[PDB]
């Protein structure tokens, strides 16, 4: 009867007392919301796993015989054959049908749980945020009694259909979804996401057409994407709790997943949180809905009399509660617990910091972090002769994500230290040289540039000591760069350095790039000419114009870090522009009746569009060509109705499923029946490409 | 392609690949990266 009572659904005397605590937690409650959140969940899982898991690419990642670095989180893990991966992807796949139809359900619960975590724990570059959720939400409801209404299970055993549940199956769960949202709102409370820095160029989209009509471009970019964002993750979870606020809050949800799941490529994962958002409703919201049917629907959905007493939920008459209750409240308070924690567990596992704090997918700040590469240098000494070589930045890796953290980093290193010397290669000594930019700022080295990274000291528990510090002193040029970045023309382009004191750079202009130029913008640098070593000392506003095809190096000799610029423009392809231009000028003269001389020989080839019975066409004639037809097809791909498109889409898709399923049948007949004669191989495989048509 | 030239491996300027660059961690890049 009190208000607080009828506001949170409890009363205070409730707490008083650790036998109170756990009747209220094993309260009973309807089960019907958990049941249809289970059937959404496994749908979107099963739909998941022949995309994103990658069961459709899985025969070219983990290939026999092919030599690649792994990242796994412990060394000691390395992948199985191919055939036993098809065969764990396989329980996963059946895992997850169990759990949409609720048939056995905690082996279907196991045998989704564990195989997913081991294939999540194989490789760090595969790790996101709506991973770590799925992981999670999996092993809640591997102990929630989700099988108590609508599932096969039910109509197998009769106890255990339209059955109460116990109250702390909803509360984990509510609680989970509220922390996904409330942690974000906190981690976006960082200067560069309240100033409009991260997501800049999301402000664009179409989606965003309404909201131009009433605002610019430059407010819709702060006060809509960010600020609404960051309003909504803190507020969303307050809303949809309180009955009042209720219906705004599943609005203002609603819309906002959609347009996530139009705006991004994240997947499932839009689905995922619509599908959890109605949570918060009434515990028996299903049973209502199929009331309100007509009779002759009523007779194929689900049970809508009354949920039946069940052994899993303590009844109030006094019944000592048993194990089960008194495990499930702790199981509530020592996981909602570890789930607040865990986000902020940074300052123990210092080893994993960078610029940013520990691995990506635990953290909970989605979006607010963009980077842009520049270029990636990889030396090696040899240990015995002592030449000096260079090897291709992504040589023996799939991921790309080795360039910003320093555990994978040293994986890395320790890879190319045992598979190089199959190459003539002795004892090598590996040094790494990036330059990366967090938020447009200036492009600074990220790892020490001196450091042999195959002998450096590195642990979980001790801060790295060969990671550049962020610059954060240089933050408000941000601003002036920008006004340079807009007072270019069509055709220079700029690039910003920032670089500490004692390293040098060295660079070498290629030929195509004349009028390439060096401005300093802040400190005291040193540039050395190699052709006739002759070094020169630029202070601040100055500018010099290297040559172009040879080598020049920029040392800064300041106490403090120095900040410069290049700017350049690609003669040859302004060259190229021009010569086209006119060739194209001439051509529309041509065609429009001036220039009543006799057109040139090599015109002819143009005007007939076909490299037939004649000479070769010249360098120039080929680009225009190519250009012309480029363009055509461009505007014929833009003149096209929705529906081809829409077919197209189911097309690639059932594509996608088909090669899954035929791919995991070959692997089980491969791993049970033996492997066929290698024609046979062949053809099914070739079988299994085909496309669908 | 295991071994890069000296000539061609300091190129800075040279144009970065422009294969999803300004991409967010949280995304499914799909077909091999
Ligand atoms: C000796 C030891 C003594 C005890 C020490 C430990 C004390 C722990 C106290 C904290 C844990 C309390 C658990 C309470 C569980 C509980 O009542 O469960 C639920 C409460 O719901 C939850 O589990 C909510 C999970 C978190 C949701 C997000 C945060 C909400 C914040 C609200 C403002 C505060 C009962 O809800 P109901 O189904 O009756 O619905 C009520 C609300 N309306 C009517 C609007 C729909
Ligand atoms: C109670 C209910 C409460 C509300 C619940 C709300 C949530 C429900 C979710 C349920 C699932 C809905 C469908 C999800 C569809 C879906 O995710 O689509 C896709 C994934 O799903 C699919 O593609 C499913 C396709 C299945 C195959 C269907 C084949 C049908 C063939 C029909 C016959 C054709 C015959 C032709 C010849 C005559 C997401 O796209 P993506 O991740 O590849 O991203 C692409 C788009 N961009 C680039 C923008 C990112
Ligand atoms: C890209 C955005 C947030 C990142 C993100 C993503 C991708 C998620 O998947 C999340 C899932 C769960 C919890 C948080 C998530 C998250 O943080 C802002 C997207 C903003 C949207 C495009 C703007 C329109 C919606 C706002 C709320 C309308 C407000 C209207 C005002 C006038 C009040
Ligand atoms: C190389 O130098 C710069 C770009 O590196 C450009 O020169 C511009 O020259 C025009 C000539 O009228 C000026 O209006 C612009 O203000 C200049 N841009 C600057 C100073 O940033 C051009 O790309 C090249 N110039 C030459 C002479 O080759
Ligand atoms: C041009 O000046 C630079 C900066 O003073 C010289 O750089 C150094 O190069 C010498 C070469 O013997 C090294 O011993 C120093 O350690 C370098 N200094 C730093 C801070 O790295 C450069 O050698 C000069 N170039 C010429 C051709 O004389
Ligand atoms: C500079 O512009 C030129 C065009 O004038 C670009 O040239 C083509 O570049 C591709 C690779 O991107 C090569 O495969 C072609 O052979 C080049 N065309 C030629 C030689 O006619 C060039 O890539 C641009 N960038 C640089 C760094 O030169
Ligand atoms: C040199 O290295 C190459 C790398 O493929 C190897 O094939 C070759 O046998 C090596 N030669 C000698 C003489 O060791």
């Amino acid at each position: 009867d009190s208000r607080i009572g009828k506001l949170l659904g409890f009363e205070w005397t409730d707490l008083s007392s650790w036998r109170r605590l756990v009747t209220l937690l094993n309260r009973p409650t309807d089960p019907a919301s958990l049941a249809v959140f289970r059937f959404l969940f496994g749908f979107l899982m099963v739909l998941d796993i022949p995309q994103e898991r990658g069961l459709s690419s899985l025969d070219r990642k983990y290939l026999d015989g092919l030599d690649v670095c792994r990242f796994p989180l412990l060394d000691a893990l390395r992948p199985l054959p191919l055939d036993w991966m098809y065969l764990v992807y396989t329980i996963m796949f059946l895992g997850a049908l169990g759990m949409m139809l609720g048939l056995c359900y905690r082996i279907s619960c196991v045998l989704f749980l564990l195989p997913y975590w081991y294939v999540f724990l194989l490789d760090k570059t595969s790790w996101n945020n709506h991973s770590y959720l799925y992981g999670l939400l999996a092993f809640q409801l591997t102990f929630m009694d989700a099988n108590h209404y609508w599932s096969v299970d039910g109509l197998l055993n009769a106890h255990r259909r339209n059955a109460h549940v116990p109250l702390w199956n909803y509360a984990v769960l509510r609680g989970q979804i509220f922390i996904v949202y409330f942690i974000a709102g906190v981690k976006k409370l960082d200067a560069d996401w309240v100033e409009g820095y991260s997501m800049e160029y999301l402000s664009r989209h179409w989606l965003f057409s309404p909201f131009k009509l009433l605002l610019s471009e430059e407010l819709t970019s702060l006060l809509v994407v960010h600020w609404g964002g960051l309003l909504l993750d803190l507020s969303a979870g307050f809303l949809l709790f309180f009955d009042v606020s209720r219906s705004i809050g599943l609005f203002f949800v609603s819309y906002f997943h959609c347009m996530n799941s139009q705006l991004f490529s994240i997947g499932m994962f839009s689905y995922v949180m619509l599908a959890s958002s109605p949570l918060f409703c009434s515990p028996e919201w299903p049973r209502k809905l199929v009331s309100y049917c007509p009779r002759r629907l009523q007779q194929l959905l689900p049970l809508k009399a009354a949920p039946q007493p069940s052994v899993s939920c303590v009844y109030k008459r006094g019944q000592k509660p048993g194990l089960r209750h008194q495990l499930g409240a702790a199981f509530t308070l020592l996981y909602l617990l570890e789930q607040l924690f865990l986000p902020y567990s940074h300052f123990l596992t210092q080893g994993y910091n960078n610029w940013t704090n520990g691995l990506y997918g635990y953290s909970w700040d989605m979006m607010v972090h963009s980077r842009s590469h520049q270029h990636v240098k990889i030396t090696y000494r040899d240990g015995r002769t002592g030449e000096l070589g260079y090897l291709n930045p992504g040589v023996f890796t799939q991921s790309r994500r080795w360039k910003d953290h320093a555990d994978m980093l040293k994986q890395y290193a320790t890879c190319l230290s045992r598979l190089l010397p199959k190459y003539n290669v002795t004892e090598p000594q590996i040094y790494f040289d990036i330059w990366v930019s967090i938020n447009d700022r200036f492009q600074q080295r990220i790892f020490d540039p001196r450091v042999d990274i195959v002998q450096a000291a590195w642990s979980p528990f001790q801060r790295t000591s060969w990671v550049q510090p962020l610059l954060m002193d240089l933050s408000p040029w941000r601003a002036k760069l920008q006004e340079i970045k807009s007072s270019l023309d069509n055709h220079t382009e700029v690039v910003f350095i920032a670089d500490f004191p004692g390293l040098h750079l060295e660079n070498f202009v290629s030929e195509d790039l004349g009028n390439t130029s060096i401005q300093l913008l802040q400190g005291e640098v040193t540039v050395e000419l190699v052709a006739e070593q002759k070094n020169q000392t630029l202070r601040e506003g100055e500018k010099m114009q290297l040559p172009a095809g040879e080598y020049h190096k920029v040392y800064t000799t300041s106490p403090s870090p120095s900040c410069y610029m290049y700017v350049y423009v690609n003669t040859t392809e302004l060259a190229l522009e021009q010569d086209l231009a006119y060739l194209q000028e001439l051509k529309e003269k041509v065609e429009n009746g001036s220039e009543t001389g006799p057109l040139p020989p090599e015109l002819q080839p143009l005007l007939e569009g076909e490299v037939k019975g004649g000479p070769e066409p010249t360098p120039l004639v080929q680009t225009f060509l190519r250009r012309q037809q480029r363009l055509q097809e461009i505007e014929r791909r833009r003149n096209t109705p929705f529906h081809e498109r829409f077919f197209r889409f189911l097309l690639r898709k059932l594509y996608v499923f088909r090669r899954s399923f035929l791919m995991t049948c070959i692997s089980l007949r491969n791993l049970i029946l033996g492997r066929p004669s290698l024609e046979q191989l062949a053809q099914e495989v070739t079988y299994a490409n085909l496309r669908p048509f | 392609t295991v071994f890069l030239d000296h000539e061609n491996a300091n190129k800075i300027l040279n144009r970065p690949k422009r294969y999803n660059s300004g991409k967010l961690e949280e995304f499914v890049q799909g077909n091999l990266e």
